RNA sequence: GAAGCGGCCACACCCGGCUGGCAACAUCCAGCUCCACUCCGAACCUGGAAAUUAAGCAGUCGCGGGCCACAUCAGUACUGGGCUGGGCGACUUCCCGGGAACGUGCGGUGCUUGCUU
RNA sequence: AGCUCAGUGAGGACAGAAAUCUCACGUUGAGGAUAAGGCCAAAAGCUCAAUUUACUGUGCCUUUUUGUACUAGGAUCAGUU
RNA sequence: UAGAGGUACUUAUUUCCAAACUUCGAACCUCCUUGUUAGGCAUUUACCUAACUGGAAAUG
């Protein structure tokens, strides 16, 4: 029972490309998906290529827990019929990926905002990742608790029926 | 024009004529220490000579 | 050019390397301090034969490359670069100075720019090696009587008891490689601490 | 494959935290400050009202420091409380201060002064109270919250405590939020108050226990005088001890035993 | 170049150890002084307000205020000629109570003991004192391992 | 044995295994008020108690990394005095004194201050 | 009061050696107006919030007495925020 | 300086170094103490302590 996997959160981002009234259009595009008022990210260095001051709103991101994080994923594999590449994963078990065309999550009447792609990302942990996060009796959590790469691709087949 | 800066060749020959041990009056100095503890030590005196 | 070198032979300041503060420094003559066959081993290559030299003072990095040269050039004509390893075991740091001269402001702000590299020798400092089979014994002795006269004072010549570069003596070398506490790197011997 | 961080010369160069920066329970920033005391008052003792709350137990004391170390002279502890009345809920806000009046009245009758600071204080020709300094730790000091609830509890008992400052005190909010999920929801009631039924207390009780909770304190504050300690500590040994041992120390010569088996396997033995 | 600021040729005075860098222990704040105390200054390289000289490191002196947080110490610099006196002002952490005495007050306490339990059986004392490391009684040894110590002959080893 | 409070602050740290939960510590469960997230009850805060020792914690194991200790290393390196000693010099015998380091070998891996069931 | 930096490692629509997001390790190598050297990790750093102690008045101490001062710094007392 | 092992870097090594490098660390130096030390008693205080038949200090 507790060495379940589960959820920990899914957090999005958006970056527009470009500074702008972009930006905070791209805040409306979470806040009406996520029913969560998104936190706008600053920038911190100029590079004159991209287009990029050091201290300039660039995107926008949001993070999201509990039945609401387990509910967009179902939506949003969906777009891809359930299936995403091996190598998705990182060595803590925690893995990515893309839906550029938005409104597929999603649906949506654009008119004043635009069309904005999305960078979503898991976190699968146990339950007692408390003790890293936790200030009165700080420690480092075992090595059984902590999540294998294969291990969380077994978790992936197991629970959305999917396949890589 | 040029000559010498200094030397230290006689320094321990002239102190050692003569190291002199400066004796210190008495431990307290009553012009540093706290006030508030001097203001009481006068009130000490002064109630015990009545 | 060069001054003479009785003018840096002996060491009358404290060691004076290349860094921050020195900036304007000339590289040394010295690239390659090892020839021969590099990749070989303790076991093919087993007989040693050192240039030990008997005085505290600075060796230039001039000296050190003309060792080098006669070294190889003699080897090559003998046995032909098969057998042999040389290595060069000073490495010149220490960067001296002049006050230069060439009117003039003599002895006035008298430090001087840096001239080039050199090497502090200690007495029984080791200055070169050659590590051979017990064919070529004879060409390696040869070898390094011609790169003494290169070097500055009077050094000796001799031959080692301990194997190749490794700080072991042939009876120790068969007791230690028996009890298999020894091992080998690709090059030189690596022991085993059992830890 | 990049810098192995945690080399040799990591861990030989790496200076540890104290020990309780490490099991990361004091802070020694505010524990150099707590302490301290003027030198022109030389040996003086302060007191400091420590208040730590863990799940269930509220604990409370009042402590001394010493270079041994430091030394309780009293002490209070929410699992008492169902002596005094309050069965359960025994780390709410309520029994948080009923802990305070527990530490403040002890402390005041072993001293022999429960005459005198009988209420809250708020000056001259009249005795000055008991200078008691909170310890919260590193528990978050935010209005409204159970270390401030000790500290009303010690204030109202007796102790000036300096500060800059009845509901949530005789069971209200608990009582409150019974009533939401006893009225809407019901399934929620059973798994939020399942102890409470049992007693089962109920939502109005709770305005009522306490009261009497603070008067039965107030009369009869001092309790437990065991001795002596020694053959009190005993039988704590006993009476909570594992059922399975600990696993306990191999000796010296059976550790060279089992390496060298080991060793048996891939070669190379015996010695260490 | 030579230069006469306040913190200056102090680059290994004030380092703080090797593995003792941070803070010091609450325990230290809790010590006490009083006046006559005799007490060694060496410095916390950490802690910045109210330090002494670079001089009096390492230097003993005698306690003559004490105040909120720091004691006035008298110690004895050697100007020029003559031993001068110092009233210093420093803060408790860089103060500690000095053993130089510990050794004396020992040997009274000691005396004592000796000078009061001759009487109690009485009986009769022998007067006890310090004494250089003097030169031994005669006495007879046996051994039962003898080596025999020889310079061997000269071998390189390279 | 467990817990709050600490003292010296690695024999206590760091990686990885194994064995324990009567109470206690904890994970954990839930979100209404106190108040909390420049978004999120994750944290912080408040109210719980269903089931667990999987993790923290406790004890213990590893020819473990590190740390600590003793013995070798070594009368070596260096060094305070003395010579109408040697040596072109650079440096260095000897006489009267003091005396390391790295390395290697074997051992160890927290000892208990005051209050409580 | 809360938080941890530099960096390395893996990931993540457009995304590239460099944009923003995430986890993991992270004794401090970053940062602290500037020279160089110390010092510092639930801080002395970074962020947020409220503020004016960068305040008033006299002695005292250190640098420095083989030469007393000014500059700078330090411990107090008497106020007040 | 120069090879071997991993995926130019990197894990262990190796030849050889630093007045403005230090994880160790001498010799030679330097500073303090070595006769009065333990108490007990009761006056003084506007100071300190929650309190005085306490603390702190000086008078006997």
């Amino acid at each position: 029972k507790l060495n379940e996997i589960r959820v920990a959160k899914l957090c999005i981002n958006i970056n527009p490309g470009a500074v702008g009234d972009q930006v905070t259009r791209a805040s409306r595009v979470i806040e009406q998906l996520t029913k969560q008022q998104a936190m706008l990210a600053r920038s911190h260095r100029t590079i004159p290529k991209f287009g990029i001051r050091r201290n300039d709103k660039i995107a926008a991101y949001a993070t999201i827990r509990g039945p609401k994080a387990l509910e967009i994923l179902n939506r949003a594999l969906q777009v891809h019929d359930y299936e995403i590449s091996g190598r998705c994963f990182s060595i803590e078990g925690n893995f990515g990926f893309g839906i550029k065309e938005h409104i597929d999550l999603g649906l949506k009447y654009d008119r004043d905002i635009g069309i904005h792609g999305m960078d979503l990302y898991v976190v699968l942990e146990r339950p007692g990742n408390r003790i890293s996060r936790r200030k009165h009796c700080q420690s480092r959590i075992g090595p059984n608790q902590r999540v294998k790469r294969e291990e969380a691709k077994e978790w992936f087949v197991q629970k959305f029926n999917g396949t890589l | 024009a040029k000559r010498s800066n200094t030397s230290a060749h006689n320094r321990s020959h002239q102190h050692h004529r003569n190291i002199h041990k400066c004796v210190v009056k008495k431990l307290w100095f009553e012009k540093g220490m706290n006030a508030k503890f001097l203001r009481n030590a006068r009130y000490a005196k002064a109630g015990q000579n009545k | 050019g060069r001054r003479p070198a009785r003018c840096y032979r002996y060491i009358g300041n404290k060691p004076y390397p290349k860094s921050r503060f020195c900036r304007g420094v000339p590289d040394p003559r010295i690239i390659r301090y090892e020839t021969g066959t590099k990749t070989a081993h303790a076991k093919e290559l087993p007989i040693c034969c050192r240039l030990i030299l008997l005085e505290h003072e600075c060796v230039s990095s001039e000296a050190l490359e003309a060792a080098r040269v006669s070294s190889n050039r003699y080897m090559m004509k003998t046995m032909g670069k098969d057998g042999y390893h040389i290595k060069i075991n000073l490495h010149p740091f220490h960067v001296l100075r002049i006050n230069k001269m060439l009117l003039q402001t003599g002895m006035r702000h008298a430090f001087g720019k840096p001239e080039g590299l050199v090497a502090r020798a200690n007495y029984n400092s080791q200055i070169m090696t050659i590590r051979t089979t017990s064919a070529g014994l004879k060409h390696a002795l040869e070898a390094l009587r011609r790169a003494s006269f290169k070097f500055p004072g009077h050094s000796r010549v001799v031959i080692s008891n301990k194997v190749g570069f490794t700080p072991y003596t042939f009876e120790q070398f068969k007791e230690l490689q028996a009890n298999g506490q020894i091992v080998d790197c690709g090059n030189h011997v690596k022991r085993v601490y059992r830890r | 494959s990049a810098k192995l961080v945690k080399n040799a010369g990591y861990f030989s160069r790496f200076q540890t935290k104290f020990r309780r920066r490490r099991e990361a329970k004091t802070d020694y920033v505010q524990r150099t400050q707590l302490i301290q005391q003027d030198k022109t008052k030389y040996g003086a003792a302060k007191y400091r009202l420590v208040a730590r709350i863990t799940n269930t137990k509220v604990i409370a004391q009042i402590v001394v420091a010493e270079l041994t170390g430091d030394k309780t002279v009293c002490q209070a502890l929410s699992t008492e409380l169902p002596k005094y009345g309050i069965k359960l809920g025994l780390s709410n806000y309520p029994a948080a201060y009923a802990t305070g009046l527990l530490v403040a009245r002890r402390f005041l009758t072993q001293m022999k002064l429960a005459d005198v600071f009988k209420t809250e204080i708020t000056d001259e020709e009249n005795r000055r109270p008991f200078k008691v300094i909170l310890d919260v730790g590193l528990a978050r000091t935010t209005t409204g919250a159970k270390v401030f609830a000790v500290m009303k509890g010690a204030v109202d008992g007796g102790l000036f405590i300096p500060h800059n400052v009845q509901y949530y005190i005789l069971g209200g909010a608990v009582a409150d939020y019974m009533r939401k999920l006893k009225k809407e929801s019901e399934e929620k009631y059973n798994k939020q108050f399942s102890r409470y039924v049992k007693a089962g207390i109920t939502a109005d009780n709770l305005e009522k226990i306490y009261k009497d909770a603070h008067a039965a304190i107030r009369k009869n504050p001092a309790a437990t005088v065991i001795a002596d300690k020694k053959k009190h500590a005993e039988e704590m040994k006993q009476k909570h001890a594992p059922k399975k041992p600990q696993t306990k120390k191999l000796s010296f010569e059976e550790k060279r035993k089992i390496l060298n088996e080991h060793l048996v396997a891939a070669g190379l033995p015996p010695r260490k | 170049g030579h230069t006469e600021g306040l913190r200056h040729a102090t680059r290994y005075l004030f380092a703080r150890k090797f593995r003792k860098h941070g803070a010091p222990a609450p325990s230290i704040t809790l010590r006490t002084f009083r006046i006559g105390d005799i007490v060694d200054i060496k410095v916390n390289g950490a802690l910045h307000s109210g330090m002494p000289n670079r001089v009096y490191h390492g230097a003993t002196g005698i306690v003559w205020n004490v105040s909120p947080h720091a004691v006035g110490i008298l110690v004895k610099r050697r100007v020029n000629n003559h031993i001068a006196p110092k009233r210093i002002y420093v803060r408790t952490e860089h103060v500690f109570p000095s053993k130089s005495k510990n050794d004396f007050v020992a040997r009274c306490q000691a005396n004592l003991k000796a000078h009061e339990e001759a009487k109690k059986a009485g009986t009769k004392i022998a007067l006890p004192k310090r004494l250089p490391a003097q030169p031994r009684a005669s006495h007879v040894v046996k051994p039962e391992l003898i080596q025999t110590i020889t310079d061997a002959p000269f071998r390189e080893n390279w």
